[PDB]
């Protein structure tokens, strides 16, 4: 396909896109330049040329909840005379537009460095793409991952690995013992070795004779001479965690009513109220888990939740 | 003119950042990749379509090594047998003959013909004297110089090659090092009659080396010094060498010394533009390149020849892999080499971020860029076969400078009647034979009429010896295609293959160069050199002219005479049309 | 024989001639070391390292080979300093305010900056020496040496500690190894008696060169006005040599440095590690994987600048010998371990292994047995002879990464510290100089100490109890995470004959500890 004819179509398509923005991966997908790597190269070159000639501008857009999930987009400018489809994420408020213009500590082992950032990142955790990029940059992702398999663990400084989903991308998330604490919803001392023999006994009694090898004697001349002959899900868990704190911040009791669903949504941080069924599912799970007691008010028919303590 | 698209070598690795690329006489590229060599084997195609992949096909070249220093314990070099599993560390092709020599990791030099080992070089002496670090080929005659750990430039020279496998045998050794000193040879360069060698302590010696002299004068042109010699070349008898922050120019006509600061510590490769009117060199490094004119005085000038292309490619790559200018980036050059004719350069390189890289074999790859060094070019007597075509294609198909009196066409005068095998040698050594071979790479239908006149004249002179039937059949075929009188003879020729025998009247061989008809009414095509009927399943094919040649090592039924045996033994590998190696099945 | 893998060297005499050659004068040292240390499983007789011993063996480092002060420094290059008060010292270098709760056997203490603690009596024997508190991250330690033939008291010795103003956090914008970073960091220089273990902080040097590592005293920088000269790579990407000018008093002094006696630097590249090849030349590595030999007399331009690695070169080490070339070894984040000769890298470069990419790989030279000693970047300690790279012998296995290694010129005893706070001692000569067959049982190791910590009690809990670990040959690499402060950051033996049974080690919280093995 001759790309030299299509440059006008690329500018007109971006010009006709909502707010003059289009994802570059989605633009490739529309014009069907995804069928062959030959067509892909032609398209990436064309987008770059239109950017250099100032007909379009390459811009980033950043997920308001995840600085590593950023979308490569083209912005319209004037008329001609990382690969996940993010058309899902572009539906949100998503206003974090940015027009385009390494922490590795030698002295402490790599284990303690992933632990420290997984701790400092708090109860929200950190993604493997954040950890690798901030510690060592993109090129070291191989040697990092072949190292992390020796110490990250499946669900006292232990690190837990848990799956997560954003947009259309699935990635591992890291959390420290903070996870155990917030799943429960830090070890003390340990025993000294109780071994008591004198080092002289170990330097004597632990000896075993070695194989015969090069040996020597001193001649009458004082000369040294030789002898060798003879020798269940992250969003549900986060919501259940929230429902206790959203009760306790009011008191030992709450009502399961509209303004409570609003408060759960508002403490969680959503721009719109969560569906009542989604909240009731987790309320029922934590009630059944005995974290909450619940009953009907006998003089109103409204439902009460309370802390059993 | 635009440069051809780069040859993309994939999944190959290099163990060190030294010069790893060499380019043989027949146009074959050699890359000292780890653990096995990668050969850019040459091929023919007219529709190159701007892509270098149509000239060079890349394949692993798994040689096999045996180690003469095995069983023998390492002394003052502790590393000698440190890794006992051998791999190639240096690889150079012959500049006039047609062999390859390779330095093994454990310091042997071994010589090879294609994938077959010829001989492993050895001489009496202490363990260090038997251990080599650099080697070079004589630019004029069949001999090799090797620099050992004792600081001796040892000579080996070559015989027996016409009768059997070439014998490499020990001749002599100049001790270039001081008495009882521990420094050893690192570089050797040999241009026309002058040899120049550099020891580890940076002491450099220039001497005239010739068969006519037993006593070469080892004149030390540079005293022992601190700064390491990164590269060393001979350029119109001026020696050129480079060190961190400096380029040193020396004239061997008077042994005078001179210097210029390079302004950077990156390693500089010396690229001598031998065909220029004034002795001149390009200096190349991973960050900058420039042209130094070597007159009586030194100079700094723009590398307009090569730098603009590399800068474009580097900007193009940067636009994708460093679009924010987030990373410092470098152009790593794993090797640079001149074409055997000296009119073109090949650069093997990759673009990389300075970072916490942990690479693996499957992710590694390299681009080989081919580029013209001049606006005009000519055939050279060193380069052969596809090497001429390579330069022609690199110069955007621009034709070479033909003689003004000859612009077949020329068919130059040949007042000769030398001994027959040597007559074919002298015939192929002629300038007129070389331009004919190149012209066949350009015209729509290849031809060899000029060469046939040389065999016709030989057969017409040697009339008293044309007693064999096949020999007569060959001569009659030449006479008829040439439109010159056919020698008088009578009777029937017989030819055979492994299952079938055919009788031919000598008169059945018409003047037609395409076909012949047998007495049994069966038609057959003619061979591309002896003109005989192609009756056997053992012909080699010419990759240029598509003609067929009978393999005389495979035939065991035809009773060939001196002319037919001698023709085929002289053309059993090299094409009579184009100097290329014939393909085999 | 086709001698091509370690298992082909089945005969003990065949192993020794294959790994060590046939130079008669070289083989003497191996016979002396074998007889003088075969019975030294975890400790050695003091009588064997003494200068008159029938088994005395001592190989001086290449920097000691001739006098270097007049070539490396001289009166033309004296270090520029000025003295300071304690108030401005504590304004920049905010060493730890809050005291640390140590436990040592039965004793508690709250230990402030500078509180020396002699070892209390412990159930497993007569422990001798002291714990300390240097008050910030100990990045490196370096023992000086003095020739015992001098008029200086044979029992007085010196030690230096490089100390960060940064603390128990292991990830910081200020300890970055990749990019150039000048900031305030210091050197505490200690004078101590090997006879009475009494110690005084003599000088504190303040500099803006950032953190300091690969710290070593130049044993040839002799002059009557100097204690010695102290050499290191710094986070500003340069190598700095500075004069330790002697006081007229035992009283403490605080100093600030304006210009070190000799700074080695290169355009657009940061030097990362270095070693001496002679009294006046150093091999060094750079961020970009290059290697260069600088001349301390002519520091303007390096002798060579060649690429040897793909990425950050972590450690470089010299394998000096009286009978073979001075080979150099290098390891980098690309995981390759290469041995080469600086005469010509391209003709001599050789590979010992490829590790997993690891961001701290300790490598040292054991001159008594001509073998490099290294961590595999994961959790095993291994030996490789400089002239038989395939002859890799594993020495010990640990549950957490080996982070610091130390060895001496007078004895083959190797000290290794893991980031689990364990410190182990083992005799490397018992592995190198003897047969392969019974290696899984004839070679063992001993834990000399273990740090531990409680998240809730906040103590550091040094355990004196000795534990024996036998050699697991076929063992898996392991990576148990542990408390940030309890990892071991350096470990080195004093190498004088008088001090030769003395060693020093540090955790990352600041708890420098010394013991005299008697």
């Amino acid at each position: 396909i001759n790309i030299r004819d299509h440059l006008a179509t690329i500018v007109e398509v971006v010009k006709r896109s909502k707010n003059g923005i289009r994802q570059i991966i989605d633009l490739k997908r529309e014009l069907k330049f995804d069928k062959e790597k030959r067509l892909s190269k032609a398209f990436i070159a064309a987008i770059a040329w239109l950017d250099e000639k100032e007909y379009l501008k390459k811009v980033l857009v950043v997920s308001p909840k995840n600085p590593a999930i950023k979308i490569r987009c083209v912005k319209y400018v004037k008329d001609i005379p990382d690969n996940f489809n993010a058309t899902d994420l572009l539906q949100n408020q998503g206003l974090v537009m940015e027009e385009k213009e390494v922490l590795l500590n030698r002295f402490y082992p790599l284990q303690n460095q992933t632990y420290d950032i997984a701790d400092k990142s708090g109860l929200k955790g950190i993604s493997t793409m954040d950890v690798v990029n901030r510690i060592t940059g993109k090129e070291f992702q191989r040697a990092f991952t072949k190292s992390s398999e020796y110490y990250l663990e499946s669900v006292g400084y232990r690190l837990f690995r848990i799956y997560d989903f954003e947009g259309k991308k699935k990635f591992f998330r890291l959390f420290t013992a903070q996870n155990f604490q917030k799943l429960t919803n830090p070890k003390g001392f340990d025993e000294l070795g109780k071994s008591r023999t004198d080092l002289k006994t170990l330097n004597e009694d632990n000896f075993v004779a070695l194989n015969n090898t090069v040996r020597f004697t001193t001649d009458s001349d004082g000369q040294d001479i030789f002898f060798w002959h003879g020798e269940r899900s992250l969003r549900s868990l986060q919501r259940q965690r929230a429902i206790l704190k959203v009760m306790n911040t009011i008191g030992g009791v709450a009502y399961l009513r509209e303004q409570f669903y609003e408060s759960v949504s508002k403490y969680m941080g959503s721009t719109t109220t969560l569906d009542k069924k989604t909240v009731r599912g987790d309320v029922d799970l934590m009630v059944e888990s005995e974290k909450l007691g619940a009953r009907t008010e006998p003089v109103s028919g409204r439902k009460i939740i309370f802390l059993p303590t | 003119m635009k440069l051809l698209k780069d040859l993309l070598v994939d999944r190959k690795e290099f163990e060190d950042w030294k010069n790893n690329l060499t380019w043989a006489r027949d146009g074959t590229l050699y890359l000292t990749t780890f653990p096995d060599i990668s050969i850019g084997q040459p091929k023919y195609a007219k529709d190159i379509n701007c892509n270098s992949k149509n000239l060079f096909h890349v394949k692993e070249f798994p040689l096999e090594f045996e180690n003469k220093l095995d069983f023998e314990l390492a002394q003052q070099n502790g590393l000698l047998n440190s890794q006992p599993v051998c791999y190639p560390r240096v690889c150079k092709p012959s500049p006039i003959d047609d062999w390859m020599a390779v330095l093994s990791n454990n310091g042997n030099v071994s010589v090879f013909k294609d994938n077959k080992m010829l001989t492993n070089l050895d001489s009496k002496g202490n363990l260090s004297s038997r251990t080599y670090h650099c080697f070079e080929w004589n630019p004029i005659e069949s001999s090799i110089v090797v620099g050992n750990e004792d600081g001796e430039l040892q000579f080996f020279s070559i015989r027996k090659n016409s009768e059997n496998t070439p014998e490499f045998y020990f001749e002599s050794s100049i001790r270039l090092s001081d008495a009882g000193s521990k420094d050893w040879v690192t570089h050797i360069v040999w241009y026309e009659d002058v040899l120049v060698a550099a020891l580890s302590n940076n002491s450099v010696f220039s001497m005239t080396v010739s068969a006519s002299s037993h006593q070469p004068v080892s004149r030390m042109i540079q005293n022992a010094s601190r700064r390491k010699i990164t590269d060393l070349k001979i350029v119109d008898y001026k020696v050129v060498l480079t060190c961190p922050g400096y380029v040193h120019k020396i004239d061997l006509k008077n042994y005078s010394i001179s210097s210029l600061k390079t302004g950077s510590l990156e390693n500089f490769h010396i690229i001598p533009l031998n065909h220029e009117k004034e002795s001149t060199i390009l200096l190349m490094s991973n960050k900058t390149s420039y042209k130094v004119l070597l007159e009586d005085e030194l100079h700094v000038t723009a590398d307009n020849i090569i730098a603009p292309y590399l800068e474009k490619k580097f900007k193009k790559w940067s636009t994708i892999w460093n679009e924010f200018n987030n990373y410092e980036t470098t152009l790593v050059i794993h090797g640079i080499s001149l074409s055997p004719d000296g009119y073109s350069i090949a650069i093997v390189y990759d673009m990389e971020r300075v970072a916490f890289k942990y690479k693996i074999a499957s992710e590694q790859s390299f681009n080989i860029m081919f580029a013209p060094l001049y606006h005009t070019w000519t055939i050279s007597e060193r380069a052969v076969g596809l090497a001429w075509y390579q330069t022609y294609q690199i110069y955007n198909q621009s034709l070479p400078k033909l003689p003004e009196n000859f612009s077949k066409l020329l068919n130059g005068n040949y007042p000769i009647s030398l001994d027959f095998q040597s007559y074919l040698n002298a015939l192929m050594k002629s300038e007129e034979m070389r331009i004919i071979m190149f012209l066949n790479m350009t015209i729509d239908k290849p031809s060899i009429l000029s060469f046939l006149e040389a065999l016709y004249e030989y057969a017409i002179n040697k009339k008293s010896e044309l007693t064999n039937s096949f020999d007569l059949a060959c001569v009659l075929s030449i006479a008829a295609i040439l439109k010159r009188e056919a020698p008088i003879y009578n009777g029937t020729l017989l030819m055979k293959n492994s299952f079938l025998e055919e009788t031919f009247n000598l008169e059945s061989f018409t003047a037609d160069p395409e076909t012949v008809t047998s007495t049994t009414n069966n038609t057959w095509k003619r061979c591309g050199v002896t003109l005989l009927p192609i009756l056997t399943t053992h012909v080699k094919i010419c990759p240029v002219s598509k003609q067929r040649v009978i393999d005389i090592k495979r035939d065991d039924l035809n009773d060939y005479g001196w002319f037919t045996r001698g023709l085929l033994e002289r053309f059993n590998e090299i094409s009579v049309y184009c100097g290329t190696t014939l393909e085999v099945m | 024989r086709p001698i091509r893998l370690l298992k082909d060297l089945s005969s003990a005499r065949d192993k020794i001639e294959r790994i060590y050659g046939l130079n008669k004068e070289k083989l003497l040292l191996l016979a002396k070391v074998k007889e003088g240390f075969e019975t030294s499983v975890f400790d050695f007789p003091f009588k064997n390292i003494q200068p008159d011993s029938p088994y005395f063996v001592c190989l001086d480092p290449p920097c000691k080979k001739e006098s270097a002060y007049n070539k490396v420094i001289g009166d033309k290059n004296r270090t520029v300093y000025h003295e300071i008060n304690k108030t401005e010292f504590e304004n920049m270098i905010k060493l730890r305010t809050k005291r640390l709760k140590l436990l040592i056997g039965e004793v508690d203490a709250e230990v402030s900056t500078g509180d020396k603690i002699e070892f209390p009596v412990l159930a497993n024997g007569k422990r001798r020496g002291f714990i300390y508190n240097v008050g910030g991250l100990v990045t490196d330690i370096a023992w000086l040496n003095i020739e015992e033939n001098t008029d200086i008291g044979k029992d007085i010795q010196y030690l230096a500690v490089a100390v960060s103003q940064y603390m128990d956090e292991p990830l910081n914008e200020h300890l970055e190894m990749f990019d150039k970073e000048k900031h305030s960091s210091c050197i505490q220089i200690f004078k101590m008696n090997t006879s009475t273990l009494h110690c005084v902080k003599v000088q504190t040097i303040v500099h803006s060169f950032g953190e300091v590592w690969d710290l070593k005293w130049h044993e040839g920088c002799h002059a009557p006005h100097l204690v010695g000269c102290l050499s290191f790579v710094s986070q500003e990407g340069t190598i700095n040599f500075l004069e330790i000018i002697d006081n007229a008093t035992d009283v403490h002094v605080f100093k600030m440095c304006e210009k070190p006696s000799l700074t080695l630097s290169l355009a657009d590249s940061l030097i990362t590690t270095f070693d001496f090849l002679s009294p006046t030349t150093v091999v060094c590595g750079f961020k970009n994987g290059f290697v260069a030999e600088f001349d301390l007399t002519d520091p303007e331009v390096p002798s060579f600048y060649d690429q040897v690695h793909d990425s950050y070169i972590l450690s470089v080490s010299t394998a000096y010998s009286d009978f073979e070339d001075t080979v150099v070894s290098t390891v980098a984040v690309d995981g390759y371990f290469y041995i080469f000769n600086p005469k010509d890298i391209a003709t001599t470069k050789t590979t010992v292994s490829r590790f997993r990419g690891s961001n701290l790989v300790p490598v040292v030279y054991c001159p008594q047995i001509y073998s490099y000693i290294y961590s595999d970047g994961a959790s095993s300690l291994r030996a490789v002879p400089s002239r038989a790279a395939f002859a890799v012998h594993p020495l010990v296995s640990r549950e957490t990464t080996i982070t610091a290694i130390g060895v001496s010129r007078l004895h083959p005893m190797v000290l290794a510290g893991s980031a689990d706070g364990s410190l182990i001692i083992t005799n490397a000569a018992r592995r190198l100089l003897h047969g392969i067959k019974n290696s899984s049982a004839t070679q063992k190791s001993l834990r000399l100490w273990k740090w531990d910590y409680s998240i809730k009690d906040d103590k550091y809990r040094i355990d004196s109890s000795y534990e024996v670990y036998p050699l697991t040959v076929n063992d898996v690499s392991k990576a148990k995470i542990d408390a940030h402060g309890i990892n071991i950051t350096c470990t080195k033996w004093n190498e004088t004959s008088a001090g030769g049974k003395c060693y020093a080690f540090s955790n990352s919280a600041g708890l420098l500890t010394l013991e005299y093995l008697s």
